[PDB]
């Protein structure tokens, strides 16, 4: 089955950070964990990462530190229109200080900071801090 | 019958034959006369009990020795084994030789010398 | 090794290592431990490297020494074969021995007699002086000991692997241990012949050492007359 | 009449160098994270600050084939209002010696706690650092941060224990038996304890490893001391 | 942590070991700082300046610390190709 990969991609690394590990493997390879990864990457949670290539769907692997506490699913996938806002990240954030909840939007794939600054709603994909 | 010792007698028993080891014999009487000088046992039946463990352990310390309690000659031959052993003088036969798989691994860390080959049957139990 | 060849393994050590048999290692290994063994024979035995062994020694003794107490320095053995090794270790180098039966709570009472503080502690075999180990982390020791290819790591920091099943494996590998600290601290450096030799860290031998004290005895008579 | 104390000789390593006035701060022991093993030590650094608040005093008995026998074990908290408080248990025949035995087990177990801020600055922290849990046995308590002058909303028994940390505004959710309180005071002190064992971005910058005060210091007990 | 002014605030800032990136608490007991000795490496003599290194309870209970403590010394010395 397999119904959603996203969903059984983070809680991998999330179990593997706990044990104490600093490269994973994760497979298969969806596009949408990449640009995921890529805004986690920027803030500092994560490290570098290889794109292993198959013509299967490929695997991915990571480099990792201690920085990262857990980054989580938020399913199914719902919508958000900027005053919905403010009652998500009190619910699934430590602070208000800090913590990223992560969403897709026309403009693209980002942060819930960002997507403040430019007027998109979207959908909510998921969370980690 | 019973007549098991109590603690009072072997914990005193082992102190007064650590301090007082060369005063005692192995006769009752004389093991007797002595604990009665260098401590004073404040009951005279108490007393005949002490002298008779106090004889029956100085029995034991003349063989190996005792788990209980410490004299000076036993640390003196615990010395005397614990510096030098007879068996050898040198390390250990100086030359042993080894198998292959052993000689792989001394083969790529720069080491060409003091080799036998023997290259054993398969395998375990078998 | 770190320095070029004035710290790295000689010539004559590799015959001790090998005629004392600490290249051999027993059957049973565990997952730790399989990095530490190069391969198997083509019967039961798992062999050791010797460049491997050479190199856990040489930070484990640095770490002895970078200790400005050498009274402090807590060693630990229980085993018959690990007694006489470690009183002549302690007695040569500034350390403190706790030979035989350890009796619980050294580490944690403020009522017992014989309550120490130490930051090291060096042991011979975990698995028969784990008492010692679950201790240490209560009170944020440091910890070295001998591991063997069946012995598990747990609550040490560092290994020092071994054959130490009972041989003359053990007292010469507390030898070489005594005599890394000398030639960093000491001024027993040179590296060419220490007096003290590996011929009394061995075991006792006590039924074995009668019968050559009598022997030598009777070989003395036999002299004389 | 006659007059002198004379109290407290260490026979403890960490002790002496205190009496000896080498350690100037508890802040330095928790930062090795080194045992405390006396209570003397804390009350050296401390002991005009710190109050007790006695929580509950419970019996307890068990059977036996002479009928009941009756021991009374009390809880009693301690902090003062600056960041440090602990918590004891303890148990014995009579009442006062168990009271008097806690508020020594008490300052023994002492800890920090870490406060911050809501979501801006104007200095000195009020409420807590993150959104943290602390469980024992089917209780837990999660503690979430609260803007200034809210007060501390709670239930009464860890609305003693916030308020001697210094923590003054909060927002809380119980969560099962809180009936059996020693359960409910110990899995808050469990939650004040998560504090300086969150992560935060802050910490993220790397420690400079400096040398231990063991270390240091250890040329003055080198004459028998232990 | 830091404020308004840039105010360095918090009772101590804990220390965050080696191999594991998290902080050890004021009562964790099996946390272990160890120190090696560092030598001149011309004759193999002692010489100061120790390099000291810092490893948690996590990590040490389960039987990793031994791994860590030796890649820490193997991207430094003394290790040269174990």
């Amino acid at each position: 089955v397999r119904m959603n990969v996203l969903a059984d991609a983070l809680k991998s690394i999330n179990n593997a950070e706990k044990r104490g590990k600093r490269q994973v493997l994760i497979r298969p390879c969806s596009k949408v964990i990449v640009r995921f990864l890529t805004v986690m990457m920027k803030h500092g949670y994560i490290g570098e990462f290889e794109i292993i290539d198959d013509h299967r769907a490929g695997k991915i692997v990571v480099n990792l530190t201690g920085r990262l506490n857990k980054c989580g699913v938020i399913s199914p996938r719902f919508d958000v229109q900027l005053k919905d806002l403010e009652k998500w990240q009190n619910n699934l954030l430590p602070s208000r200080q800090f913590g990223f909840i992560v969403l897709t939007t026309s403009a693209g794939i980002m942060d819930h900071e960002e997507a403040r600054r430019k007027h998109t709603g979207g959908k909510i994909l998921g969370f980690f801090f | 019958m019973g007549r098991v010792r109590t603690k009072t007698v072997k914990k005193a028993a082992r102190v007064i034959i650590e301090k007082y080891y060369t005063r005692l014999g192995n006769d009752f009487h004389t093991n007797k006369r002595v604990c009665e000088e260098i401590a004073i046992i404040p009951s005279k039946k108490l007393r005949n009990k002490i002298a008779g463990y106090v004889t029956h352990l100085m029995k034991r310390i003349q063989r190996g020795p005792v788990r209980g309690i410490s004299i000076k000659l036993q640390e003196e031959e615990r010395e005397r084994r614990d510096n030098y052993v007879p068996e050898v003088s040198a390390l250990d036969q100086e030359i042993i030789e080894v198998d292959p798989d052993t000689k792989e691994m001394l083969k790529l860390l720069d080491f060409g010398s003091l080799s036998n080959l023997q290259v054993t049957q398969p395998t375990v139990g078998m | 090794s770190g320095a070029l060849d004035v710290l790295q393994m000689k010539e004559e050590d590799v015959l001790k290592f090998l005629a004392a048999g600490t290249h051999l290692g027993g059957t049973n290994l565990d997952f730790q431990m399989e990095q530490y063994i190069y391969k198997r024979k083509s019967d039961g035995i798992y062999i050791i490297n010797l460049k491997r062994t050479w190199e856990k020694l040489l930070l484990a003794a640095r770490a002895i020494v970078a200790i400005e107490n050498p009274a402090d320095v807590s060693v630990i053995s229980s085993r018959n074969t690990g007694q006489r090794a470690v009183l002549k270790f302690a007695a040569a180098t500034g350390a403190t021995p706790i030979a035989g039966r350890f009796t619980p709570g050294t580490f944690t009472n403020q009522i017992q007699a014989a309550f120490r503080e130490p930051r090291l502690l060096v042991v011979t075999d975990p698995r028969a002086d784990h008492q010692p180990l679950t201790e240490a982390s209560y009170v944020n020791l440091p910890t070295i000991a001998l591991c063997n290819t069946d012995s598990p790591l747990r609550y040490v920091d560092i290994a020092i692997p071994c054959n130490n099943k009972g041989a003359h494996s053990v007292g010469l590998m507390w030898w070489m241990l005594a005599r890394e600290v000398l030639r960093m601290r000491g001024t027993i450096s040179r590296e060419h012949p220490w007096e003290v030799m590996p011929d009394l860290y061995f075991y006792r031998d006590p039924e074995e050492i009668e019968k050559e004290e009598q022997a030598a005895a009777e070989k003395a008579v036999t002299k004389e007359e | 009449g006659k007059a002198g104390d004379k109290e407290w000789l260490p026979v403890t390593k960490l002790g002496r160098l205190v009496k000896d006035m080498k350690i100037k701060s508890l802040e330095e022991i928790y930062l090795f994270s080194l045992p405390i093993k006396e209570s003397e030590i804390i009350d050296f650094f401390l002991g005009a600050a710190l109050k007790d608040k006695v929580l509950k005093i419970m019996p307890v008995q068990k059977q036996t084939q002479a009928g009941q026998r009756t021991r009374f074990k009390a809880f009693v908290a301690i902090g003062d209002y600056n960041g440090h408080v602990g918590l004891g248990m303890k148990c014995s025949k009579e009442v006062a010696t168990a009271i008097r035995g806690a508020i020594i087990l008490a300052k023994l177990s002492i800890v920090p706690v870490r406060r911050g801020y809501w979501g801006n600055k104007i200095g000195k922290p009020h409420t807590v650092r993150c959104k943290v849990t602390g469980r024992c046995g089917s209780v837990l308590v999660r503690l979430i941060p609260a803007p200034r002058g809210t007060g501390i909303i709670s239930a009464p028994v860890p609305k003693k224990l916030l308020l001697m940390a210094g923590i003054d505004d909060c927002y809380t959710s119980a969560g099962g038996c809180t009936a059996t309180l020693g359960n409910f005071a110990k899995a808050t002190f469990d939650a004040i304890s998560k504090t300086y064992s969150y992560l935060t971005p802050d910490l993220w910058k790397e420690t400079v490893f400096t040398k231990s005060p063991y270390q240091e210091f250890t040329d003055h007990l080198v004459k028998t001391h232990t | 942590m830091q404020s308004n002014a840039g105010e360095f605030v918090d009772l101590y800032v804990p220390r965050k070991c080696s191999a594991s990136n998290r902080i050890i608490g004021a009562k964790d007991h099996a946390s272990i700082p160890m120190n090696v000795a560092e030598v001149d490496k011309v004759t193999g003599r002692f010489n100061g300046q120790s390099k000291t290194y810092a490893i948690c309870g996590a990590i040490r209970r389960m039987g990793e610390s031994d791994d860590s403590i030796l890649r820490l010394a193997k991207s430094h010395g003394i290790v040269s190709q174990n």
